[PDB]
């Protein structure tokens, strides 16, 4: 079939809120 | 009944939960308090204090 | 040892009965294995005892 390359697909690594930050996560 | 200790049954329960997830509606047996807001206080909020 | 198959339930920890009492007897703390196999192709003749 047809292939992609997509940029998409991140999701919320934890469950707390964070704001005007850049996190550096591992998942 | 004849077998030694080591060989006879034992019921296990293992009661298994992670404690550092953001919410949780399973338990907490503590009264609440009023919110007093603005003041300096000493706060337990779901287990967090 | 050469046993009867009614006996080979009981060579095992724990067991009791003709043999593993007054017998051959496992320990309860055993660490090991037990291999079995019916000899009756070699002990097929009426030897008796
Ligand atoms: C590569 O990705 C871009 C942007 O998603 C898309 O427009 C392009 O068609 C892709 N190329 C291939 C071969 O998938």
């Amino acid at each position: 079939q047809s292939y992609t390359n997509f940029t998409r697909g991140v999701y919320y690594p934890d469950k707390v809120f964070r704001s005007s930050v850049l996190h550096l996560t591992q998942d | 009944p004849t077998y030694g200790v080591g060989h006879q049954p034992y019921r296990v329960v293992v009661l298994s939960f992670e404690l550092l997830h953001a919410p949780a509606t399973v338990c907490g047996p503590k009264k609440s308090t009023n919110l007093v807001k603005n003041k300096c206080v000493n706060f337990n909020f779901n287990g967090l204090t | 040892f050469v046993i009867k198959g009614n006996e080979v339930s009981q060579i095992a920890p724990g067991q009791t009965g003709n043999i593993a009492d007054y017998n051959y007897k496992l320990p309860d703390d055993f660490t090991g294995c037990v291999i079995a196999w019916n000899s009756n192709k070699l002990d097929s003749k009426h030897s008796g005892n």
